[PDB]
């Protein structure tokens, strides 16, 4: 919605810069935002499904890394 | 040394000023609605009228249903093409009139609803029949809340106003009265009525309005009329948040000086409810007592008057102040306990007649109003 | 005769209504700041925009969903981790085709071979 | 950091925040920055948008005179 | 609801009383400030004073604080409890 | 009588204050 | 110039006592 353009072009460059990328096309940014959202709805769909399983109405960092665990990736320092 | 700071005296009727009151209401007026998101609501007319019936005010007055105006009675002030467009335009065939939509300013801020022509006909017929009943002596006060469209002009619709019924009423009054005074206590300037009678000395148009960057922008103090109508259009510019005492100490000297200087034979009083506190578009701080004190003060002069209700975009406050003003014209003060009407759920939380003023800054300083009333009084010296 | 409406306004005047300095070469600064965003550890998406992202994007799955403060931070980190891996893969598929500049088509192939398209 | 003294009344009515009705509104000219009270020159608006507000002290760029 | 919004200035009574309390606290616990109130105590307790006492009290108050500070003459009149405050910041210097 | 007549202009200048307002005042007196 | 049984009393103060008195008023 409004926050999907909130992932800004320098921030995408900063991700690319952290990623070692020197030159970036102008068409990278919007479809990279799309790849970001498809990843976000997938992970948060799993995380929220874990959340209403617990009779809960907030999602937790524990549930996030738990969804990540299902998806395959693990995060540390955020519980779990 | 003209403006005097006086506290707001309580409203007292005059028992020696009994007036035959004629009420003009067409039950249909309310079944018309400007739009879905629109502030102007003709539904405020019938909840005002429901307060008249449930207060038992119909036993002291005569209720009339005025005949709706035809096409060429509307053309007493407006052009043929504008009335022809108004009588033919519907929300269905809006694309068939695109040049006339921008020509006559109809379509945005004055939307096309499919009872537009009938609403305008009811308003104009009410105003003209009130003026006619005043002319023949059948009544002393003519009350018509169906109209008040003071922003409409000769070939345009502005300010949620399409048919300038007030000009039609003053025209009908001029056939029997030599001098007609129009008083506008609406928070907006009566630009249509003042523009219509700008060049004539037969009609003095007085407007007590907010003048800032506010609609319609017209209404500078230097606007006093041109030609033979010079010094016959009094404009009283006011700032935000004027309270009852301040508005009384502005209104009563100006209207008194007009009364003993212009000496009118008939009075048209625009009772815009948007001068009340808490209005959606208005920016004044008048209580219902402050709004009705103007009507009670103009009633004291004994001149045959036509009380015509104009603006007001919060329906509850304008309905309550119109009911109180109508009750004041029958030389009674209605008790501050609302009777049971079918729209009783609007007037919460106290369900009383009173409209409570807001605690906002009365920025109309005494020096500014003193200068305003001094220049107004100086311009009124040539109206004898 | 084809016609179209653009004013989108039935009436006009809607507003007046009652309702010598050094310049590094193109490319020079970039490597200095590759190193800046690589030696640094902060999260590269602004928290308020990303927080608002997670709020606006999670609302459709379940109404009135609250997020623990740490929950969105786990998302922030996971997404940056996801994208830096994908961008290393991007840089690899870009240097494949005798190029330094990337183009989206690089990353649709990078996602296609990883098996999520 | 000084006080904008109005030209006509030679005063600045700042008020006291315990009697804010004693404060008179003051604006500055858009050309010579001469501060004027809202009551010394008869004005109700602050002239926020539109044309630049001109204080009475400026010489006119257009005048009409009677031939007689 | 009780006052019909005429008691809006009482919405911050706790904060203004807290600020008054804080101002009193830094009023006794500040150097070059409490001795001014001590001089006020000596002036108020010892009545039947001529003018020359008032000027020497003024310069003795002035000598306690800095040369760039502001003086205030808070006049009180027993009859009518009318407190006139006058601004003599860098005027008697 | 004479003294006020010869002293009117610079006492008006002193009362004006800002030199731009006095410049516009002299412009007014020239346009007249 | 002795003013016996005085009724007007003067308090000379810095900004601290003035601000304290202003908060009281
Ligand atoms: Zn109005
Ligand atoms: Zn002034
Ligand atoms: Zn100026």
């Amino acid at each position: 919605r409004d926050n999907i353009q909130g992932i800004t072009k320098p921030a995408i460059r900063r991700l690319a810069r952290r990623g070692g990328v020197k030159r970036i096309s102008g068409l990278i940014y919007e479809e990279t935002r799309g790849v970001l959202k498809v990843f976000l709805e997938n992970v948060i769909r799993d995380a929220v499904t874990y959340t209403e399983h617990a009779k809960r109405k907030t999602v937790t960092a524990m549930d996030v890394v738990y969804a990540l665990k299902r998806q395959g990736r693990t995060l540390y320092g955020f519980g779990g | 040394m003209v403006y005097e700071a006086t506290p707001f005296d309580p409203i007292t009727v005059k028992p020696s000023d009994k007036r035959r009151v004629a009420y003009f209401y067409d039950a249909d007026v309310g079944n018309y609605a400007y739009g879905a998101g629109h502030p102007m609501k003709p539904h405020r007319i019938r909840m005002a009228h429901s307060l008249i019936m449930n207060y038992g005010l119909y036993k002291k007055m005569e209720i009339y249903r005025a005949k709706p105006a035809t096409k060429q009675e509307m053309c007493q002030f407006h052009t043929d093409e504008y009335i022809d467009f108004l009588s033919r335009v519907t929300p269905d065939n809006l694309e068939m009139f695109k040049r006339e939509s921008v020509k006559f300013n109809v379509g945005d801020d004055c939307p096309v609803f499919d009872g537009l022509y009938e609403y305008c006909s009811i308003s104009g017929g009410g105003s003209m029949e009130g003026a006619a009943r005043l002319n023949r002596g059948k009544c002393d006060v003519a009350v018509n809340y169906a109209g008040g469209l003071h922003h409409a002009k000769k070939s345009e619709a502005s300010g949620f106003c399409y048919l300038n019924d007030i000009v039609l009423g003053i025209i009908e009054l001029l056939r029997y009265h030599p001098r007609v005074l129009y008083i506008d206590i609406d928070v907006h300037h009566g630009d249509g009525v003042e523009e219509a009678f700008y060049t004539t000395d037969r009609v003095m148009t007085c407007s007590f309005h907010k003048y800032g960057e506010f609609f319609p922008g017209t209404g500078e103090l230097r606007d006093i009329g041109v030609g033979a109508g010079k010094n016959y259009a009094v404009n009283v510019p006011l700032r935000d948040g004027i309270d009852d005492a301040t508005y009384r100490s502005v209104f009563e000297p100006v209207i008194k000086k007009i009364m003993e200087w212009y000496q009118p034979s008939a009075v048209v009083l625009q009772c815009g409810g948007d001068s009340l506190s808490g209005d959606r578009l208005g920016c004044f701080n008048l209580s219902m007592e402050g709004h009705a004190n103007c009507v009670n003060y103009v009633k004291s002069f004994g001149i045959p008057m036509m009380v015509v209700g104009g603006g007001g975009y919060t329906m509850r406050n304008v309905a309550r102040t119109w009911c109180f003003e109508t009750g004041l014209l029958n030389n009674v003060v209605l008790d501050k306990d609302l009777p049971y009407n079918e729209y009783y759920e609007y007037y919460g939380p106290d369900y009383k007649l009173s409209v409570r003023p807001s605690n906002m800054f009365n920025v109309n300083t005494p020096e500014y109003l003193d200068k305003v009333m001094t220049n107004i009084f100086a311009n009124l010296e040539n109206t004898k | 005769a084809r016609t179209k409406q653009t004013a989108r306004k039935s009436t006009g005047g809607k507003a007046p209504r009652k309702q010598k300095p050094h310049r590094y070469r193109p490319g020079t600064v970039a490597l200095r700041e590759i190193r800046r965003y690589q030696k640094s550890t902060e999260l590269l998406i602004r928290k308020l925009p990303f927080q608002r992202l997670v709020r606006e994007i999670a609302q459709d799955f379940k109404t009135d969903l609250r997020f623990q403060s740490s929950a969105v931070m786990a998302l922030q980190e996971a997404s940056e981790a996801y994208l830096v891996a994908l961008f290393e893969d991007t840089n690899l598929a870009a240097i494949h085709a005798k190029r330094v500049t990337i183009m989206p088509k690089d990353i649709q192939l990078a996602r296609r071979i990883r098996g999520e398209r | 950091g000084k006080f904008l003294i109005c030209y006509k009344c030679n005063q600045t009515r700042l008020g006291s925040w315990s009697h804010p009705e004693n404060s008179r509104l003051i604006m500055t000219c858009d050309y010579c920055q001469t501060p004027w009270h809202l009551d010394c020159v008869p004005r109700a608006s602050f002239k926020n948008l539109g044309s630049k507000w001109k204080c009475p002290l400026h010489s006119p760029t257009k005048v009409y005179k009677k031939i007689h | 609801q009780a006052y019909n919004n005429k008691a809006f200035k009482l919405y911050t009574i706790d904060k203004v009383t807290q600020s008054l309390v804080k101002h009193a606290h830094t009023l006794m616990t500040d150097a070059k400030t409490a001795e001014i109130m001590a001089l006020f105590v000596k002036d108020r307790n010892a009545s039947t004073t001529s003018a020359k006492d008032q000027i020497i009290y003024r310069l003795q108050v002035r000598s306690h604080m800095s040369n760039t500070e502001n003086m205030f003459r808070i006049e009180f009149d027993k009859r009518t409890l009318h407190v006139s405050i006058q601004y003599i910041a860098l005027d008697d210097l | 009588s004479l003294n006020e007549e010869v002293t009117f202009f610079e006492k008006a200048k002193r009362y004006i204050g800002n030199k731009h307002l006095y410049t516009e005042f002299l412009k007014i007196l020239n346009l007249y | 110039g002795i003013i016996q049984n005085r009724s007007i009393f003067n308090l000379f103060a810095n900004t601290n006592i003035y601000i304290f008195f202003r908060h009281w008023t």
